[PDB]
């Protein structure tokens, strides 16, 4: 968001249920009014957090799964290839 | 080590006999207070658990007194290995006041120990209780989870991005303001926000520090009391946090990782417990989920007389 | 089998749609009273409403027994909804489960295994190596070889197992820890040995109480078993960094009078 | 399978989209013969829309309505979403949809 | 006619406690990784088999069953190709058949029989 | 003791038995007897209570009779139920998979008012199931029990609440009857605040009979109507909302709906509650009105114009005077009821389009509803249960059991806690103890011993009235309404010569119920026994008085957790209630008639009586119980013995001598022991394998059927389309498994095969099958082989064929039965536990040599770890270690002079005792621990002059291992252990690839597929938070849902290759196809925004 505004305090279930992914707040309660509201407001989910990758079967964006370190190269160094 | 149990190792104390009488005498004087009638009904019960949850405790120090320091109950508990001192009570001496199903003290005491064996009427009573508390811990898991379940779907997406982020904010951890009772859950494997100084004066630790324990008595002896420490409340990270602000990892000891999932680490960290909760697993919700508190609290909103 | 046939309520719930759908076609074209064709009409409604969101809208539809119809929202929506049931919650392969007991001869990083266990777990490796050397010409030869409890697999399977790390669970999973990576030794019996340690971390007491194990496959999958969920490499608790294998009631007990001091 | 694709989009299905996705309209309510257990053509397990007795998990079918028919999520669910958009009162549009 | 008047069941419906009957049934076409693999192991002996044997012989053995095509052919069809009597193509068939039973030729394809 | 067989025990009770124990079966039999009616129930109540009985079904027939035409032209009587004797043995329909029943005719009656005539016939209603001799139903074949239910008893229930917020007294009261709509004070039927008045004037001087109330008469005057039927239009408005009421039908709306049979059922017990309170009758709405209204007021007591007067207070719905429990003969006879009133509804509609003069009792009646009620309800209602047959002793409290939900009673949801705690009015009727550890705490619990059920529904209790501070051997069954009303001495208390007190005053139980110490004057009652509050199960564990209640819970369920051993050894420290329990349960053979045995045979015993009639008894001989226990039955008399009526004849399962023996008495030391018991694990003497001693037999049931398909008929035949021929060479012509065979998993038991077409094989399996010359069979092979990991031998085989002239059903050719048992020595991972809620598997098996061993050389058998004994206050199991000692060793108190004074309250008989000898130690009155003491203190030599166990219990053991001896004096005994139905040869599974679901393509659970582990929520989230993204990936894709992925990797596993990279799971694509089919159109996208093909 950073048109005045205040700050806010809301509880954990109410935040949760304002995240930005459609499906991750399906997946958590009341699966039949997020369904209407996202398909009304035609929502769409960046399929970055990681229990939407856990339900299509994605690496979650956590531990192993970050890029800087799915995406490294491994080769001995030339020094090591000879030795043998 | 020898360590067994028998029927002679678990010894009543002998000071228990009158230790009793001595209390069960002054219920009859508080029947003569009832019999009076100068205090109410419910006073009088009131007087009578006071007294009678009294004696429970001198027959404690009464069992303390009379058990040889070598016997095998005692080291089991002494040891720290597994034990309560209430349990080796109830086990000699007396079980002490129970629950009534509605949930108010009895003011009749179970004066025998499962020891000498309770009577038809004293075990009945104590059922009671026991039954009440055995489906405490049963739905007190249902409940549990879904908090737990709450705390995760609200955290999961919170995990370490960048190893710092350079911002000076921070928050003031009170540190021994005699030291403080916890310090270990809210001073220790913090990273300091500021430099630690002394008057006026010399600076005793630099900031960007681990705060392990040595830190903590060298600063404790600089005489200082309060430190601005790094958390995530106070992150500036675009996503997730930083390792710095986010500090140790309990598991590793170490600087946490860069690609740790703090959020469902906390999420489980405060789930795991809740079992152990008996005030209790409704206020925790209560303030998680921000309601309006049960029973509110003014604060004042300027400062000045009253 | 039985020859008997069950099959999903939504077929008896689209049944209801196009009955009620045709029936409204066949009022339409011979023409009929108002009352006839809006009382059909507003039945279309319902049925449509019955399909999606059953008991959503007054009365449910229900079937012998009085059961409600299982609506495509009651698919979605409950502890047997997609996301708790299948989603994120699903069966997998390569697993077991059993019975623990004391492990008080093990190390840290090692976790009994019944060698019956352990044999179906690795059953294709072990079926890979058995056809590599000469003792099966070719596959079938190796898994009826396995099935039959051939002598000769033993030694073979402490070939396999070596070095393959495996994850040992208890339920309720209330922390991270309750799932820990362990090197498998072949035991007798049908029981799992525990390593007395990490009873604190999984709150595993030994009166039938069962874990489950899992076997991870690929290089990815054994590396974060050695490296993240090793149990050598988590003693502290990630709440308070307090140690969890800290010795506990028996050992305290035997280090005290061990250390005490008699005059 | 790619397995690796950007984002997931959620909307109003509209008549034509499902007119689309269909593989046919199923005409009768029929699931199989009750001799030849075979699936019963035009019905529910018709092979001719659905598939062969892996696509048979695949194919979707429809069913034309001869009168138009409301969503029970936007009509039912709370706050009424046709309630709001057309600013009739949630008792009031039960009244219409189901012909009181 | 009292088995056809038995009525269907509910998958849907749950037996003890929370376990829906749905969650029981097997897929019987569902591709068993045992038997799947060792079929493709299979069609690679049948694959060294064939070049022991003419060219001729090797490709009448496949169009007689499909092998390749995954279609059989009858030996009228079979002569066309090869512009032979279907009587030839039946007597080609039999040598070739019975050298296939020849020992050395099946040893390995014993094992393979379940 | 008053038992012919009387195993000698001797019991340190110090107070007679007044009463015995009356038969704990009883209860399901009289009921039982009570519905049909039998002679022996019918004389019993000519004895005592009603000069004419009333039969439950005579009870149902009397409702029905009349059936009356609207017209009253024609109607239609039943009366007189008849019964026929039993079809078959109840031996022969659990052969025959076929239900215990006798039918039952009926004698009806048909008569036209407009022609008089009169037309009688006979009826056939069906075949009413029938009750064993052991309190159980036979339903196709299985046994089965009904539980008794605890439901609210019907009537007036006022109940005090504070406002939440105004926190004024407010009073609601409701009326619930056994059928029709419920009022509460007019909230009518979920109707909120109805005007107080309308409901009169539904129904003058409304003010004048009720002045006294000032609140009455403010509501009144806030009440708007005016007059009887301008207010009955405001009532009817709320009752059908949306129909226009007519002159007729404001007048009918009021009477039909509370005051007629037709829509308000009346409760019999509702009609009795109200009727001690104060059809349904507007006169007794009133009297509800004004009770509340005089409750409101505080008012102690209520005078109803025209009726003695009552207490005016709040009532208990958890009070067992306003409790009742539905027993059986009830619970079948609301069923029947159910059955008659549909036939009533088709009787009705026949009369009608049927001619007159056409129509008979025969033509109005189809049974089918009646019949159908009464399969349903033992078909499928809840309380109908599969008898639970591991032991005896469960099977025995399976009956005499009291469950609140159910069809009926409150739901397993919704309720509350307050129900689940106990009650002051429970004491001496249902058991605090025994009760389920899970959710159904208070919810399910069992019958105590003495008490008995009133034939209203509530439960009563045995007590001895005293008077004039004198105990009268006079005993009444008091229900706990009647027990509110007196004052109930304590169980123990001082006794002399005649019936005077011995000390000044008594301990007793008021209303409240409070416990008080008052004068002997006041007593009115005393407990017969200090058993009254514990039923059988509980009551059988000895130094009850010294457990806490969670421990002895557990104790009480575990006892019908165990398992029959070949041995079945009694216990040596037991309670009284080892004798009767066993001979109650059924499951031990009784001699009916005094006599002398004429033959013994393992198959059958013969007894010539003093009648000279012979009475025989067939043994049963490795029954597999329900749950596959061993049946096993044996005699223990020999030829010539001389028998009294009543005695045992031949031992059951768990029985030895006519006490159960659910456990073995195992020599015990609780020293930790190197960490092998440690955190309640367990070591045992390899002893306890090679003697058999904890080896029990286990039985299972496989079967098979050969039905008609619509390709071709199932054949059970031999010749299988491709095996060897070694895997059948263990088969029979017919293709079975031969008697007395050898079974390893996956070995054949009935060989099967069912027509497949058309065949399309496979161009690279039709080539193999010309080469080999192996024609491709025209059928496929669906055999019935041995589960995985289960083994043993087959014990006898069950064929029922379609050729000879066996009943199947319609398409089922061929039925065959295989029976398998196995020996299951005592393993590592076998679940144990004590009768004081211990528990804890067996962590390993010691050999013999090393194991601490006394100076005897006498190595114990089991080994407890001493730091699980004091947190648990389950001490009472080192009390029967200690007495077990006793037991087996012997004892001589050998007084210097007299004796000793702790032996002051001793019983001689208790003075001396040899070895082996057996002790009885009632619950509440048994051995205490003065007298344990000095049991110890006098023993006697092993066999020299050696004495092994010291004053305190303790001896010093050496290490078998190195053999120095161990430090400590260690505390050693003889402690009774059970082995229970938790087996680690059931409970380990496997899983490398299986079976797959066939909507989702998830492995299925369960031993029955061969299935696989479940990963659920938590364990993701642990996954998640260790970071092991492929780990988790590779659960969730590849494992378990990825249709190409998990053969693919399969394919690299065998191969040795490297492990594919994951796909889409399954249940994503499901996930996407449910949302479509809900209309929501969900795209998959890309980064260029295009949709994507899932396929
Ligand atoms: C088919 C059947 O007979 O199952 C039975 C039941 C499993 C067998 O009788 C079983 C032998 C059991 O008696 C023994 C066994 C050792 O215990 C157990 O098996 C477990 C593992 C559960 C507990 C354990 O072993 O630890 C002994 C248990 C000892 C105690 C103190 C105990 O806890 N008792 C107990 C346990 C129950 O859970 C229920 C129960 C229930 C009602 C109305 C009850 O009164 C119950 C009850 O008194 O309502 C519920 C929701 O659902 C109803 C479910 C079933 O009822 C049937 C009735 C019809 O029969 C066929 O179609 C119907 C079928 C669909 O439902 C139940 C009543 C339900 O859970
Ligand atoms: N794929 C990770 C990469 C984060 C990083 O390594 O910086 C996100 O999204
Ligand atoms: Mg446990
Ligand atoms: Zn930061």
């Amino acid at each position: 968001f950073e048109a005045a505004g205040r700050p806010v305090l809301m509880g954990i279930t109410k935040a949760s249920l304002a995240t930005d992914s459609w499906l991750s707040a399906a997946s958590f309660q009341e699966t039949t009014r997020v369904l209407t509201d996202a398909a009304i407001n035609c929502r769409s989910d960046k399929l970055n957090g990681l229990k939407e990758n856990v339900i299509i079967g994605k690496l979650i964006p956590a531990g192993t799964g970050i890029s800087r370190y799915r995406n490294i190269q491994v080769q001995p160094t030339e020094e090591a290839r000879a030795a043998a | 080590s020898g360590v067994t149990v028998s029927m002679a190792d678990v010894l009543v104390p002998p000071q228990k006999q009158e230790i009793l009488e001595r209390h069960e005498a002054e219920a009859d004087a508080i029947e003569r207070k009832y019999q009076r009638g100068a205090l109410n009904h419910t006073e009088r019960n009131e007087s009578l658990v006071k007294i009678w949850q009294d004696a429970t405790e001198e027959v404690g120090k009464a069992l303390e007194e009379f058990y040889p320091a070598d016997n095998p109950i005692i080291t089991i508990v002494k040891s720290g290995a597994t034990g309560n001192l209430t349990q080796t009570r109830t086990l000699a001496g007396m079980k002490g006041l129970v629950t009534n199903p509605k949930g108010e003290f009895i003011p009749r005491p179970i004066k025998s120990s499962f020891r000498e064996g309770l009577t038809v009427l004293e075990y009945f009573i104590n059922t009671h209780g026991a039954r009440k508390g055995l489906a405490d811990t049963a739905l007190r898991t249902a409940d549990s989870g879904y908090l737990t379940r709450r705390l995760v779907d609200v955290s999961q997406d919170v995990i370490v991005r960048e190893h710092d982020c350079e911002t000076e904010r921070g928050i003031n951890v009170t540190l021994a303001e005699i030291r403080d009772a916890h310090v270990e859950t809210s001073a220790f494997a913090r990273t300091l926000a500021t430099d630690a100084v002394d008057a006026n004066g010399n600076v005793i630790i630099e900031r960007g520090h681990d705060l392990g324990d040595p830190a903590i008595d060298a600063l404790l002896a600089a005489g200082i009391t309060t430190v601005k420490v790094r958390s995530v409340l106070t992150c500036t990270s675009a996503t997730g946090v930083c390792a710095m602000c986010y500090g140790r990892s309990m598991a590793t000891g170490k600087l946490v990782d860069i690609g740790e999932a703090v959020g469902i680490v906390a999420a489980q960290s405060i789930g795991e417990p809740g079992t152990q909760l008996t005030g209790g697993l409704p206020r925790v919700q209560e303030l998680f989920e921000a309601r309006v508190p049960r029973n509110k609290a003014p604060i004042a909103d300027v400062a000045g007389r009253v | 089998d039985g020859g008997r046939f069950a099959t999903s309520d939504l077929n008896d719930l689209y049944r209801r749609v196009i009955n009620r759908n045709n029936r409204l076609k066949r009022l339409i074209d011979l023409g009929a009273p108002e009352i006839i064709v809006n009382n059909e009409k507003r039945m279309l409604q319902e049925s449509v409403d019955a399909l999606f969101d059953n008991g959503r809208r007054g009365r449910p539809v229900t079937g012998p027994g009085n059961r409600p119809l299982k609506s495509l929202s009651d698919l979605l929506k409950g502890k047997q909804g997609r996301f708790r049931q299948n989603l994120l919650g699903k069966r997998v392969d390569y697993s077991g489960r059993s019975v623990i007991v004391v492990g008080p001869q093990l190390k840290l990083h090692q976790c009994g295994l019944p060698k019956l266990m352990a044999l179906e777990l690795f059953k294709p490796f072990v079926m890979k190596r058995l056809v590599d050397l000469n003792h099966a010409q070719n596959i079938k030869s190796a898994k009826r070889m396995v099935e039959r409890q051939r002598p000769q697999v033993w030694d073979v399977l402490e070939e396999v197992i070596a070095e393959h790390p495996v994850l040992l669970n208890r339920a309720p999973t209330l922390h991270r820890l309750g799932i820990q990576a362990f090197e498998p030794q072949l035991v007798e019996g049908k029981a799992i040995q525990l390593h007395p340690l990490v009873c604190e971390a999984f709150n595993a007491d030994f009166d039938g109480d069962q874990m489950a194990v899992h076997l991870p496959l690929s290089a990815e999958a054994q590396a974060e078993a050695r490296i993240l969920m090793l149990s050598s490499n988590n003693i502290l608790s990630p709440a308070s960094g307090k140690p969890l294998a800290m010795p506990r009631l028996d050992m305290v007990t035997g280090l005290y009078y061990l250390t005490t001091l008699v005059e | 399978d790619v397995n690796f694709f950007d984002e997931l989009r959620i909307g109003l299905a509209t008549a034509d989209d499902i007119r689309n996705w269909s593989y046919g309209e199923v005409k009768k309510p029929e699931t199989i013969n009750y001799r030849t257990l075979k699936p019963e053509k035009d019905g529910l397990f018709c092979e001719k829309i659905f598939g062969p007795t892996k696509v048979r998990r695949e194919r979707m079918g429809h069913i034309e309505l001869a009168a138009p028919v409301t969503h029970i999520w936007y009509f039912k669910g709370v706050p009424s979403r046709l309630g709001y958009l057309l600013d009739l009162a949630p008792k009031d549009l039960e009244k219409i949809i189901y012909f009181a | 006619i009292q088995q056809y008047a038995r009525e269907p069941i509910s998958l849907d419906q749950t037996i003890e406690g929370d376990s829906q009957l749905g969650d029981f049934i097997e897929d019987s076409e569902a591709v068993v990784a045992v038997d799947a693999v060792s079929f493709t192991l299979l069609q690679d002996q049948l694959q060294s088999v064939l070049e022991t044997l003419s060219e001729r012989e090797a490709g009448v053995v496949r169009l007689r069953f499909g092998l390749t095509d995954g279609q059989p052919r009858t030996l009228d069809e079979i002569g066309q190709v090869y512009g032979v009597t279907r009587e030839r193509i039946r007597q080609i068939e039999s040598k070739t058949m019975s050298k296939l039973r020849h020992p050395s030729r099946s040893q390995v394809l014993r094992d393979y029989l379940d | 003791n008053s038992v012919p067989g009387a195993p000698n025990r001797v019991s340190f009770a110090k107070l007679r038995e007044p009463l015995e124990v009356p038969g704990l079966l009883d209860v399901q039999t009289d009921s039982f007897e009570w519905l049909v009616g039998s002679d022996r129930w019918r004389q019993a109540a000519i004895d005592r209570g009603e000069e004419n009985p009333v039969g439950g079904l005579e009870e149902v027939l009397a409702e029905l009779s009349p059936i009356e035409d609207f017209s009253g032209s024609m109607s239609l009587s039943f009366s007189d139920p008849r019964f026929d004797e039993v079809k078959a043995s109840v031996d022969e329909c659990k052969d025959k998979d076929m239900t215990y029943a006798a039918p039952l005719f009926v004698t009806a009656e048909f008569i036209n008012n407009n022609t008089g005539e009169i037309k009688s016939q006979t009826v056939f209603m069906g075949d009413f199931p029938m009750m064993t001799e052991k309190g159980t139903f036979i339903i196709n074949g299985t046994e089965r029990v009904v539980v008794s239910q605890l439901v609210r008893s019907p009537g007036v229930y006022f109940d005090e609440t504070i406002d939440k917020s105004t926190e004024k007294t407010l009073h609601s009261v409701k009326v619930i009857p056994g059928r029709g709509a419920w009022l509460e004070f007019v909230r009518i039927d979920r109707k909120r605040r109805q005007p107080v008045t309308v409901l009169l004037k539904a129904l003058e001087q409304i003010v004048e009979r009720f002045g006294f109330s000032e609140i009455m008469m403010g509501t009144l005057e806030k009440d708007t109507t005016s007059g009887t039927d301008e207010a009955l239009l405001d009532i009817y408005r709320k009752l059908r909302p949306g129909e226009p009421p007519t002159k007729e039908s404001a007048q009918t709306l009021l009477e039909n709906l509370f005051f007629k049979e037709k829509r308000y059922d009346l409760a019999r017990v509702g009609r009795y509650k109200v009727n001690k309170k104060l059809t349904l009758t507007e006169e007794d709405v009133v009297a509800t009105i004004e009770y509340l209204v005089r409750l409101h007021e505080g008012q102690t007591s209520m005078t109803v114009p025209g009726g003695v007067e009552v207490p005016v207070e709040v009532d208990d719905i958890d009070h067992f005077g306003n409790r009742r429990l539905r027993t059986v003969g009830e619970l079948i006879q609301n069923q029947i009821r159910v059955g008659l009133s549909r036939m009533e509804r088709v009787v009705r509609e026949r009369m009608t389009t049927q001619d007159v003069e056409a129509i008979t009792p025969q033509t109005l009646i189809n049974i089918r509803p009646v019949v159908a009620a009464i399969k349903e309800f033992f078909g499928t209602s809840q309380l109908s249960q599969f008898m639970d047959q591991n032991n005896p002793l469960s099977g025995l409290t399976h009956k005499r059991r009291l469950s609140a939900l159910g069809p009926g009673g409150l739901s397993r949801e919704r309720a509350g806690l307050e129900v689940r705690d106990v009650h002051p009015s429970h004491y001496g009727r249902m058991c605090p103890i025994e009760t389920p550890e899970g959710p159904n705490i208070g919810l399910i619990g069992s019958l105590s011993v003495y008490a008995r059920v009133n034939p209203f529904g509530f439960i009563e209790t045995p007590y001895r009235k005293v008077e004039n501070g004198v105990v009268t051997d006079q005993i009444d069954y008091l229900t706990a309404d009647e027990e509110d009303r007196h004052v109930v001495a304590q169980a123990n208390s001082p006794t002399d010569e005649n019936g005077r007190f011995t000390e000044d005053r008594v301990m007793v139980r008021k209303k409240g119920g409070e416990v008080e110490f008052v004068s002997a004057d006041q007593v009115d009652y005393m407990d017969v026994s200090p058993r009254q509050m514990v039923s059988v199960a509980t009551a059988m564990i000895p130094f009850l008085e010294h457990d806490d209640a969670n421990r002895a819970l557990m104790g009480a369920n575990m006892q019908r957790q165990a398992v029959p051993l070949v041995r079945s050894e009694a216990p040596l420290v037991g309670t009284g209630m080892e004798l009767r329990a066993a001979i109650d349960a059924g499951d031990v053979v009784v001699a009916d008639k005094t006599g002398v045995i004429e033959e013994v045979s393992a198959d059958y015993i013969t007894v010539m009586a003093d009648d000279g009639t012979r009475q025989s008894y067939r043994l049963r001989k490795f029954a597999r119980s329900n749950h596959g226990t061993c049946a096993n039955q044996r005699p223990i008399v020999d030829a010539g013995q001389r028998v009294e009526a009543g005695q045992v004849i031949a031992d059951g399962p768990c029985t030895q001598n006519g006490e159960m023996a659910l456990g073995k008495n195992l020599l015990v030391a609780i020293m930790p022991w190197e960490g092998h018991n440690y955190e309640d694990a367990i070591i045992l003497s390899n002893r306890l394998v090679e003697e058999d001693v904890l080896t029990s037999i286990h039985i299972e049931e496989h079967e098979i059927d050969a039905r008609d398909t619509k390709l071709g008929a199932e054949e059970i035949t031999r010749d299988i389309p491709n095996v060897s021929d070694e895997v059948l060479a263990d088969l029979d012509e017919r293709g079975i498994v031969r008697i007395g065979a050898e079974v390893r998993d996956g070995d054949i038991l009935v060989g099967k095969v069912t027509p497949k077409g058309e065949t399309e094989l496979t161009p690279e399996e039709r080539l193999l099958r010309a080469i080999f010359g192996e024609k491709a069979r025209e059928v496929r092979d669906t055999s019935l082989k041995v589960p995985h990991g289960e083994s043993g031998k087959v014990i006898g085989i069950r064929v029922f064929s379609r050729e000879d002239d066996d009943e199947l059903p319609a398409g089922v050719n061929e039925l065959v039965r295989v029976y398998v048992a196995q020996k299951r020595k005592i393993s590592d991972g076998d679940k144990l536990a004590g009768r004081h809620g211990n528990k804890g598997v067996i962590g390993k098996i010691l050999p013999v040599e090393d194991m601490p061993f006394l100076p005897d050389g006498t190595p114990v058998d089991i080994i407890l770890n001493t730091h699980g004994v004091p947190r648990r206050m389950n001490i009472g199991q080192i009390l029967e270690t200690h007495l077990g000692w006793v037991a087996k060793a012997g004892w001589n108190i050998d007084v210097a002079a007299g004796v000793p004074d702790w032996a002051s309250k001793l019983p001689e008989e208790l003075y001396s005792a040899p070895a082996d000898s057996t002790v009885a130690t009632p619950v509440f009155d048994g051995a205490q621990e003065g007298e344990l003491a000095g049991l110890l203190g006098s023993t006697l030599p092993n066999r020299d002059g050696e004495v092994m166990v010291d004053a305190d219990g303790k001896s010093t053991l050496f290490d078998g291992r190195s053999g120095e001896p161990f430090p400590y004096p260690v505390t050693v005994g003889y402690m009774y252990i059970l082995k229970l139905h938790h087996l680690v040869d059931d409970k380990i599974h496997a899983r490398s690839t299986g079976p797959y679901s066939m909507i989702t393509q998830q492995p299925l659970g369960g031993k029955a597929q061969f299935g696989g582990q479940r990963f659920g929520e938590m364990e993701c989230w642990a996954m998640q938070a260790y970071g092991a993204a492929y780990t988790l990936q590779e659960l969730l894709t590849i494992k378990s849902d990825d249709t190409v992925g998990r053969v693919k990797v399969y394919e690299a596993i065998v191969k040795g290759e490297n492990i594919p990279e994951p796909g889409i799971p399954e249940s994503f694509k499901v996930l996407l196809k449910e949302l479509q089919s809900l209309c929501l159109n969900v795209e998959v996208l890309s980064s260029d925004g295009a949709a994507i093909e899932m396929r």
